[PDB]
């Protein structure tokens, strides 16, 4: 569980065999996702 | 995907320099009209029926 | 608008023989050049196809690597340097012209040929 | 492959005979054929394109055709001037080499 209440908690997390992402919200602060492996401008 | 990094075949750390135990994975075909059958380039299309 | 050969004579076997013919006429960068060898009393065998400009080369199975060709644009000369001459290498060479940017089709007229004997 | 040809072509002045090249699969039935005539003492000269038309112009007494894996040329109005050697050329596309292969050798009598 991550929460935002100068609060800042957005690390990178490992991915294995899918993921379940849940969010409880009213103000719609999440705009999307980004994921890959390196972001080395060589791997998509 | 696209990957142009240098292969590390052996247990020796190297970067940038190419040569011994630092290989380039991308090698090119060579096509000439006088080559025999089997070395001819064959266009291949597949289908993905489900 | 024509091609003429060069003069030669008998040479020792197992040596290098220089053969050439000139080229003149139309534009040069967009016409492929064929060379073909013909033996007396039999049928001719196809020798080589050459792209001018970059000087692209291709050779048959029976002559792959054992023969060397060079080409140029400004001087307009077309050389082979034969090596490893046998009694089989006594024949007449012809230099030709093709359709242009294509190695399939009819063959434009050849020269007078060069006879080589060992 | 090897493009077998008859060793000779018999004839008399004033009649029609056919000279043919028999080839293997993917050599005659795949690509077109080229007929050539070698006059003695002269450089060889083209006489036909792909056998549906004349290249520049020849009287139509000579007719070329294909049949299966072979090619044929019927000649009529034979003269003593036209006694020469006939050759056929084709793109082989065989294993380990795909050069401009030729036929055997025939003599017109």
């Amino acid at each position: 569980w991550f929460h935002v209440i100068k609060r800042f908690d957005n690390p990178v997390l490992p991915f294995n065999d899918g993921v379940y992402f849940a969010s409880i919200e009213k103000s719609n602060i999440i705009r999307g996702w980004i994921f890959g492996t390196t972001l080395d401008s060589k791997t998509q | 995907d696209i990957s142009t990094e240098i292969y590390q075949a052996g247990n020796k750390p190297c970067n940038g320099v190419a040569g011994f135990n630092c290989y380039f994975p991308l090698r090119s075909y060579s096509f000439r009209p006088t080559y025999g059958v089997g070395h001819q380039p064959y266009r291949v299309v597949v289908l993905s029926f489900e | 608008v024509q091609l003429v050969q060069s003069g030669a004579e008998v040479k020792k076997p197992g040596a290098s023989v220089k053969v050439s013919c000139k080229a003149s006429g139309y534009t040069f960068s967009s016409y492929y050049i064929h060379w073909v060898r013909q033996a007396p009393g039999q049928g001719p065998e196809w020798m080589a196809i050459i792209n001018p400009g970059d000087g692209g080369a291709s050779y048959a199975q029976k002559f792959q690597g054992r023969v060397t060709l060079t080409r140029d644009t400004s001087t307009s000369t077309l050389y082979m340097e034969l090596s490893s001459l046998r009694s089989e290498d006594t024949a007449v060479y012809y230099c030709a012209r093709a359709e242009g940017s294509s190695w399939l089709g009819w063959f434009d007229p050849w020269g007078q040929g060069t006879l080589v004997t060992v | 492959s090897v493009l077998t040809q008859p060793p000779s072509a018999s004839g008399t002045p004033g009649q029609r005979v056919t000279i043919s090249c028999s080839g293997s699969s993917s050599n005659i039935g795949s690509n077109y054929v080229y007929w050539y005539q070698q006059l003695p003492g002269t450089a060889p000269k083209l006489l036909i394109y792909r056998n549906n038309q004349r290249p520049s112009g020849v009287p139509d007494r000579f007719s070329g055709s294909r049949s299966g894996t072979s090619a044929s040329l019927a000649i009529s109005g034979l003269r003593s001037e036209d006694e020469a050697d006939y050759y056929c050329a084709a793109w082989d596309d065989g294993l380990s080499g795909s050069g401009w292969v030729f036929g055997g050798g025939t003599k017109l009598t």
